């Protein structure tokens, strides 16, 4: 009945593009779309159905391509210079408080044998495996430490390699 | 850091 970013009654005389997703109806006017634009795309996705699917990325299956995807993401962040603390489990040895202070170790070598055996199931558990690695880094290491400056830029890498990732 | 150190 009321039709629109705008809430306002149909009008025929108006130029309407349609989402081809939730299949409602907008003014071109309302999405900066003119007549002559909407020609050269071929599916018009709303302002509501796109940040939903922005949303929904992280909580789909892991396609066979998602997956050469995982293992693309991990090989590039075991070659990062700041990934030397991170490629395999703390060694009791070096820190022999570590699996005192760190319920839930995690590190880049667990996570490839976890992709290797297709552990993960959606993108949001990979994900949070990896922030796992950096969280317990930051929790485990002083801020003035090297170690916590090395978590800090290996996840500001990770968000960055992460986008345009899913189909 | 919660830690002793590494
Ligand atoms: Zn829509
Ligand atoms: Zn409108």
């Amino acid at each position: 009945k009321l039709y629109c970013i705008c809430k306002t009654p149909y009008d025929e005389s108006k130029f309407y593009i349609g989402c081809d997703r939730c299949q409602n109806w907008y003014h071109g006017r309302c999405v900066g779309i003119l007549q002559s634009e909407a020609e050269l795309i071929d599916e018009y996705v709303c302002p509501q159905c796109q940040s939903t699917e922005d949303a929904m990325t992280v909580l789909t299956p892991l396609t066979e391509k998602d997956y050469e995807g995982l293992k693309r993401v991990l090989r590039s962040l075991q070659a990062h210079k700041m990934a030397w603390p991170f490629l395999e489990p703390v060694d009791p040895n070096d820190a022999p408080d570590y699996y005192g202070v760190i319920k839930e170790p995690m590190d880049l070598a667990t996570m490839e044998e976890r992709v290797q055996r297709r552990y993960y199931e959606k993108l949001t558990e990979f994900v949070a495996d990896m922030t796992k690695i950096f969280d317990n880094c930051r929790y485990y290491n002083p801020s003035d430490s090297p170690f916590y400056q090395c978590a800090e830029v290996l996840e500001s890498f990770f968000v960055q390699k992460l986008k345009g990732f899913k189909a | 850091g919660k830690g002793l150190g590494k």
